[PDB]
């Protein structure tokens, strides 16, 4: 009866295993079930999310095994948080993430159970890396046909979520579907560490070590990568000093391009890694 | 620079569920038309183009 | 044996939330799990993992014990969910391991030919790359003791293959990436000093420590054999050292006339096209 | 955010993609390509690399609709 | 029915590899386990019973289960060799039940001590105020040889528990030769 | 009575489609596979962890699917009127 | 502000529009509505909607002879909620502002800053509630509150 704009609110384990459960499946399409917790009706929180076994028959209303939800949820219900389920996901690895005739057919079977049952689509494939990527989908009620369809309130999120559009099929979902919103949150700590593991994974244990390996490397062999260097400055160069006589021709910079062309600026920048790691010998070296 | 990343977007979205096609005119019309025949396809006959 | 382990984002994570599970309802210990290995090599890869209640009296202070009809069933529904991945030992979020964690490894040493457990800190602080990794094994002694088993240290390092990098890169936002050539190799030079000071300070406090307090050993043995390795360097000229310096500065004088020579260049196109799309551009709007 | 930006050029399409014949770019930033399907079309030149790899013939590989340069 | 569970304790030590029990203790107590599976099992169906290993390091076998196969598995091939270890017999019993699923189980402890303690008087009052606080309620059958009329063991459950708590019982066998069938015939009647 | 329930259910793994035919021309990475479908039109694709890759090979013929064009089965060689080649009968020997 | 209404995100080109809409409300400067021509123009959809709530806060009590884009705007806001092709969100803020050009039958306007050198804090507190009118609607009324007669009045004394 009252229908209001929606906000997820994701963990940073959460979409971890979603896009880890996805990549496993690829190409064929997974089932996932979203854990969580419903706050109320204008947001909702996914707090958890876990792996269910894949099945020969592959997606399907029944592809849920009861007996293995309540042997999976003893499992959570001895572990500090017992929380209701909430919804499902399922990965779209080769399109654009469509909603098709055998996930609606699933939605009623969780509308009738839970309220919402927000419905999630993550996808590995639609993202290089730094995208907030996934998706997420409501089923609104057909029956209501023939009543007001057009909510919401605070339309700020409505507007931002809609757009871009972007295609057809995207489109063809906003009939009996509409998105819904999907904002991270912190928990920065932990995030903090994250990034710090990542970055820190770069770098050697000690520190010491890796660097007086690059210093072992640093006369090498890089005489001769630095004969490499001298190679490529002698080569692009004696075309590039051609290059100032060609713009005469042809008056000036049409195109073109050739090329052939600049590439110094990596030669460079591989020279200063030289010389700057080269420069470490006498700090590291010398007591 | 910002935006020519945000162009390619947008122009990506045009041309990407026809991208443009490549035309050869076999004849110009008088109604403004022009008869376009493509190689893979069959002859059209296609108007102003204001440009 | 094995030479170092690869330990993923996801799966340390799955380690730390669960340090929320148990953080509200609390109370003491640590977090104590079951890892999930991945081995396609002689190098060592963790992918996911599995949380086990785990409690340790006081009494009673060497007593543990674990779950192993719920490690069965949870177990068995990763190996039917992922093929691939199965146990390859145990972890638990430390921060300092004890002496009671000999025998856990040997329980599950039935599971595993081999089972590797991985400390893990879930609150950053110091003093560099996170967790831990050993390996059990014996060693014995030359003084005849009965064999005695101490674990070995596994070197680790923080990875991923593709899917597990996105959400890892993405959810940060904070620092620069990465950015190669310019502020990657600096900020690490400094690190390399820093992290090298800090663990050589604590260390070394610790060696003059260990012959005050400690005792025994603790020294010996290992301590004096190390002692005059350390020795084995003072280390610099006489003499030779004092011939490279010409060739390292020799290898920098090809390097600044390279420098040189492109400078000139970039100052040539920029100079050359801006002066002139700066004039003579200007003088046929006005 | 610039730096972030070029993840958002690479990001489109990824994988997977649909092979054709760079034919020649009519101009800077739009080019004619024939698809392995093929057809002619004239097609925009993503605007990261639009030079060095170009040449006046190679198989060039193209979203499956956009037919999109990558 | 009552709703708890129960962790059985079966006696490895060292003095239960004698044939004083008919044929021998191991087989004795075995069938001693049999009856009380049984018991459980005609029960109540959710009630769920492990065992654990007094002598030596204690360690559990089997966690706690409905079914009886694994337990009727583990007593076979146990080598029954080593030291009794009792203060910390309960305890461990304890622990595998603070980790169960229902919060609605009672906690319950069977344990069988054929063999001598070092234990001391403090140790053990410890033991039984701390127990009264976790209100963990444990019915211990003395078998095997001990001191005689055993003392320590027996003031044990009387200041373990009180007012009633009807309660745990501790039935001390008498010395004299007899079938265990017959011996586990008066604790199953009643408690 | 219940084996006509057991062809039923196998109707219920009959809601799968039948996959694409293709070739592997070459392999650009193992996330890009260099293909082609036996209609003519070229791919380059990833593909799921149950392949073996060296067991790929260039000029394979494989099966892909149908959204995102990628292997899941293969099958070596066939040949439609080799069978019929081999179906000739004659009497004699005698 | 000028270089801040240029920025990549419509987010930071909203706040740069309402900047010029709630500063300079009370003054008939024309810059401001120069700077806030090509925001209506951008694809984005609720920076749009953002220059026509400015724009309509700069020609509160001015008429045509004030400034010339008057009625190049009074024409934009009735033809962006006669299309349907345009987003229901960029013509919430059209009729809006036509109510903010029409306010108290266009006799009365929004004045944060009084001839006495003090701030009305009726006023601001209403306009600064009234940012966000998304994430609660009755918010918007809040704005009634910044609304001040401007008037002449020759009251002698008493009654
Ligand atoms: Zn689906």
């Amino acid at each position: 009866a009252v229908d209001t704009a929606e906000q997820v609110y994701i963990s940073s384990l959460a979409l971890l295993k979603m896009l880890k459960h996805g990549r496993a499946g690829v190409p064929m399409e997974v089932m996932g079930l979203m854990l969580g917790e419903f706050v109320d009706d204008y947001t909702v929180r996914v707090i958890d999310v876990f792996a269910m076994p894949q099945s020969g028959t592959g997606v399907s209303v029944e592809a849920v095994d009861p007996v293995f939800q309540a042997k999976m949820l003893d499992m959570l219900k001895q572990t500090g948080r017992p929380e209701m389920v909430v919804g499902w996901y399922h990965s779209h690895p080769g399109f654009g993430c469509w909603l098709s005739g055998v996930d609606i057919n699933t939605q009623q079977s969780f509308e009738a159970l839970s309220e919402r049952a927000v419905a999630v689509v993550v996808d590995p494939i639609q993202s290089v890396k730094g995208k907030v990527v996934i998706d997420a989908f409501r089923l609104i009620n057909a029956n209501m046909m023939v009543l007001g369809h057009e909510p919401r309130q605070t339309t700020s999120n409505l507007g931002h979520l809609n757009k871009p559009s972007i295609q057809a099929l995207i489109h063809g979902l906003n009939r009996h579907y509409y998105s819904i919103t999907i904002n991270y949150r912190k928990n920065e700590l932990e995030q903090k560490m994250l990034l710090n593991l990542h970055k820190k994974s770069w770098m050697e244990g000690l520190t010491l070590q890796d660097y007086s390996e690059h210093c072992k490397h640093n006369e090498s062999v890089v005489k001769e990568m630095l004969e490499l260097a001298k190679n490529y400055n002698k080569a692009v160069e004696e075309e590039d000093k051609m290059t100032p006589e060609q713009l005469a021709i042809k008056n000036v910079g049409k195109q073109d391009p050739k090329r052939h062309l600049e590439e110094h600026v990596d030669v460079l920048m591989t020279s200063n890694i030289v010389q700057c790691l080269a420069a470490m010998l006498d700090t590291v070296v010398f007591k | 620079l910002n935006a020519k990343v945000r162009l390619l977007r947008e122009e990506l979205q045009l041309l990407q569920e026809q991208g443009s096609y490549v035309g050869e005119v076999v004849r110009a019309m008088d109604k403004k038309k022009v008869l376009v025949k493509v190689h893979p396809e069959g002859k059209f006959v296609v108007d102003v183009d204001k440009n | 044996a094995v030479q170092k382990v690869v330990v993923h984002p996801l799966v340390l994570l799955s380690v730390v939330d669960h340090f929320n599970r148990i953080g509200k309802v609390g109370n003491q210990k640590r977090v104590v799990g079951v890892l999930l290995g991945s081995w396609q090599k002689k190098v060592l890869d963790v992918s996911n993992s599995f949380a086990v209640p785990f409690d340790e009296d006081d009494k009673d202070d060497s007593v543990w014990f674990l779950d192993h009809d719920y490690l069965e069933n949870m177990y068995g529904m990763f190996k039917k969910v992922n093929a691939r991945e199965r146990i390859v030992g145990w972890y638990h979020t430390g921060p300092k391991l004890h002496k009671n964690d000999i025998a856990i490894n040997e329980l599950m040493k039935r599971y595993c030919p081999n089972s590797v457990l991985v400390i893990i800190d879930v609150k950053p602080k110091d003093l560099g790359l996170p967790t831990e990794a050993y390996i059990s094994v014996e060693e014995v002694h030359d003084d005849g003791t009965p064999t005695s088993k101490t674990f070995e240290h596994v070197t680790s390092e923080i990875g991923a293959e593709e899917a597990e990098e996105v959400g890892v890169e993405h959810l940060l936002r904070d620092i620069k990436d990465t950015t190669v050539g310019t502020l990657s190799q600096r900020i690490t030079n400094q690190v390399h000093g820093l992290k090298g000071l800090n663990s050589k300070l604590l260390d070394i406090r610790s060696y003059l420590e260990k012959v005050a307090t400690g005792k025994l050993p603790i020294n010996h043995q290992i301590i004096y054999q190390l002692q005059d390795v350390f020795n084995l360097l003072p280390d610099v000229s006489l003499q030779e050292f004092v011939k490279a310096f010409y060739l390292k500065t020799n290898d920098q004088m090809v390097v600044v006339y390279l420098a040189s020579l492109i400078r000139s260049v970039v100052a040539l196109h920029n100079l050359i096209n801006n002066k002139i799309a700066n004039r003579d551009a200007e003088k046929k709007e006005g | 955010e610039f730096l972030h930006a070029q993840e958002e050029v690479k990001r489109i399409q990824s994988i997977p993609l649909v092979i054709g014949q760079f034919l020649e770019a009519v101009d800077q930033n739009t080019a004619i390509v024939g698809s392995t399907t093929g057809s002619n079309y004239y097609v925009r030149i993503l605007s990261t690399i639009d030079r060095e790899l170009l040449k006046p013939n190679a198989s060039v590989a193209l979203h499956k609709h956009s037919n999109a340069l990558v | 029915m009552v709703l708890e569970s129960t962790m059985v304790c079966v006696d490895n030590s060292e003095y239960m590899r004698n044939g004083d029990f008919l044929p021998t203790r191991l087989q004795a107590q075995q069938d001693a386990v049999n009856i009380v599976c049984h018991s459980k099992t005609r029960s109540n169906p959710e009630n769920n019973v492990g065992l654990i290993t007094l002598a030596n390091d204690c360690e559990v076998l089997t966690t706690l289960t409905p079914d009886t196969g694994r337990i009727l598995s583990k007593l076979h091939t146990v080598q029954p060799k080593g030291k009794i270890t009792f203060c910390t017999g309960i305890r461990v019993a304890h622990l595998a039940l603070k980790h169960r699923q229902g919060k609605n189980h009672k906690m319950r402890i069977i344990a069988f001590v054929g063999s001598p303690v070092e234990d001391n008087e403090k140790d053990l009052v410890k033991l039984a105020k701390r127990l009264k606080k976790e209100k963990v309620n444990v019915d211990i059958i003395n078998f095997g040889e001990e001191e005689v009329n055993t003392e320590k063991l027996t003031a044990f459950v009387n200041t373990l528990n009180g007012k009633d708590g009807t309660g745990s019982h501790l039935v001390t066998v008498p010395p004299g030769p007899s079938l265990a069938d017959a011996l586990i015939s008066s604790p199953i009647l009643a408690g | 009575t219940k084996q006509y329930e057991k062809s039923e259910n196998d109707l219920k793994a009959l809601q799968s489609v039948g996959q694409i035919v293709g070739e592997v021309l070459k392999q650009l990475t193992e996330e890009k596979f260099i293909v082609k479908a036996t209609n003519g039109p070229r791919y380059v694709v990833g593909c799921r962890r149950q392949l073996d890759k060296s067991k790929l090979k260039p000029g394979t013929r494989v099966a892909l699917d149908m959204t995102t064009l990628t292997i899941m089965r293969y099958l070596p060689r066939e040949v439609d009127p080799l069978v019929y080649n081999m179906s000739h009968e004659d009497p004699g020997n005698v | 502000v000028s270089l801040l209404s240029e920025s990549y995100n419509p987010h930071v080109r909203y706040g740069a529009a309402m900047a010029l809409g709630i500063c300079c409300a009370g003054t008939g400067n024309k810059e401001a509505i120069n700077l806030l021509e090509p925001m209506t123009n951008d694809p984005v959809n609720y920076v749009r909607q953002g220059a026509l709530i400015a724009s309509a806060l700069i020609m509160i009590q001015q008429t045509e002879i004030t400034c010339p884009k008057v009625n190049q705007f009074r024409q934009l806001y009735s033809k962006v909620i006669n299309d349907k092709h345009d987003d229901v969100m960029a013509k919430f803020g059209a009729i809006l502002a036509q109510g903010i050009l029409d306010a108290g039958g266009h006799n009365v306007t929004i004045s944060l800053q009084s001839r006495t050198g003090h701030t009305h804090m009726p006023s601001v507190v209403g306009v600064l509630v009234f940012t966000q009118f998304w994430f609660w609607f009755p918010l918007s009324h809040f704005l009634s509150l910044a609304y001040t007669p401007t008037c002449v009045i020759g009251l002698n004394k008493d009654l």
